[PDB]
């Protein structure tokens, strides 16, 4: 059963670098290997079959190289576009089998989220529970301090993060932080606040609205 | 255009048998061999097998000779694969492909079907409008209290696409899912209404949630 190794699955490059995806067979495969790329959204495009030959509507900042055990995937000048992850495929021997992965994270310039503050719904409200949303729009990089205060109380452990994948066009990330309260709790205090500390910010911005 | 439209999310019992569907378009279904791929929740691809649609002769990985059984049906033009006595293990995405000759490739890929396997109820989501109390405005919609993943979002039928972020669904001590969808809009462009579409197929939940903007 033959085993595909892509040793570096994380790999961080600049728009316009050339970047190297690397590939290696527990035994030869006689360059029966094939490489695709799955976007964030989980569709999979082939790039390149048999080793080198670019598989058509593919641009030729792909190529691919290599021989016996040791295979590489190639993009000569990075675009926004090319976030994603890259398999590796031999089919040398059956089972087919492919590689661990490489997702390919995107170096741009430092942008600031802008920020916005959202209070629960009453239609969430009159069955028990305040979901309040702080929202992270459109930074670089991903590494981002959101902070609850509560009429100006800092919180812990009633938060949960979530964060999109890097944008194609403008390899940005945004975040959401939901803080859950009970109603009643929700209902104990005036001013909710986040507070967004990251790079592209000289100082920590704070959004914030009053209940009643 | 070439096309390989999947059957649609399936939550399905321990022990249970599902069959997975995979109608073909653009292309004679009897010239090219179809291949099944599963992909675990942050994981790589494992080859599950393939069939030839001429005769319906079929390969399989030997660790998948127990658990899946393709199948074709020539006049619908459609493949399909059946997962036997289902555990956690067999939660995943399932792809087909088409096999092309140069030397052979997976040419094209299907969307994927999510299975998930599990003891635990269907639970459509409750969506909720967010809505704030600078020369860009946001809104949005929370999706709460939902299982199993997933859901697909849009805004106002598929009519708005740019500005949107919709967020990755998180698993929540209660074991439901939730996840925010969001719009940004330049201040200026007031014209025009924000609907959001909640599709969870499990639950046959289907939602339009207009976000009130309260500009009077």
């Amino acid at each position: 059963d033959i085993q595909m190794t892509q040793t570096t699955s994380s790999l961080s490059a600049s728009l316009g670098d050339r970047v190297t995806i690397t590939c290696s067979a527990s035994q030869g495969i006689n360059n029966y290997l094939n490489w695709y790329q799955q976007k964030p959204d989980g569709t999979v495009k082939l790039l390149i079959y048999y080793t080198s030959s670019l598989h058509s509507g593919v641009p030729s900042r792909f190529s691919g190289s290599g021989s016996g055990t040791d295979y590489s995937l190639t993009i000569s000048n990075l675009e926004p576009e090319d976030i994603a992850t890259y398999y590796c495929q031999q089919y040398s021997n059956l089972p087919y089998t492919f590689g661990g992965g490489t997702k390919l994270e995107i170096k741009r310039t430092v942008a600031a989220p802008s920020v916005f503050i959202f209070p629960p719904s009453d239609e969430q409200l009159k069955s028990g529970t305040a979901s309040v949303v702080c929202l992270l729009n459109n930074f670089y990089p991903r590494e981002a301090k959101v902070q609850w205060k509560v009429d100006n109380a800092l919180q812990s452990g009633n938060s949960q993060e979530s964060v999109t994948e890097q944008d194609s066009k403008d390899s940005t990330y945004s975040l959401s932080s939901t803080l859950t309260l009970s109603k009643a709790d929700y209902e104990k205090h005036k001013v909710y606040a986040c507070e967004v500390t990251h790079q592209g910010l000289s100082s920590p911005v704070t959004k914030s609205f009053n209940r009643g | 255009e070439v096309q390989l439209q999947q059957s649609g999310p399936d939550l399905v019992k321990p022990g249970a048998s599902v069959k997975i569907s995979c109608k073909t378009s653009g292309y004679t279904f009897t010239e090219y061999i179809m291949h099944w791929v599963k992909q675990s929740h942050g994981k790589s691809l494992e080859w599950i097998g393939g069939i030839i649609p001429n005769n319906g002769g079929t390969s399989y990985n030997q660790k998948f000779k127990d658990k899946a059984t393709m199948t074709v049906d020539k006049s619908s033009s459609t493949g399909y694969m059946e997962l036997r006595s289902l555990t956690s293990e067999d939660s995943a995405v399932y792809y087909c492909t088409r096999r092309e000759v140069y030397y052979y490739a997976l040419d094209y890929w299907g969307q994927g079907t999510l299975v998930t396997v599990s003891s635990a109820s269907t639970k459509g989501p409750s969506v909720f409008p967010l809505a704030p109390c600078e020369s860009t405005a946001a809104l949005g919609c929370l999706v709460k209290d939902y299982f199993p993943e997933p859901v697909t979002v849009s805004w106002n039928s598929g009519a708005l696409t740019s500005g949107v972020h919709t967020f990755p669904a998180v698993l929540q001590s209660s074991g439901l899912y939730s996840l925010s969808s969001v719009v940004t809009v330049p201040s200026s462009n007031g014209t025009q209404t924000y609907t959001c579409n909640v599709d969870h197929k499990p639950s046959n939940t289907k939602v339009d949630k207009t976000v009130e903007r309260k500009s009077c």
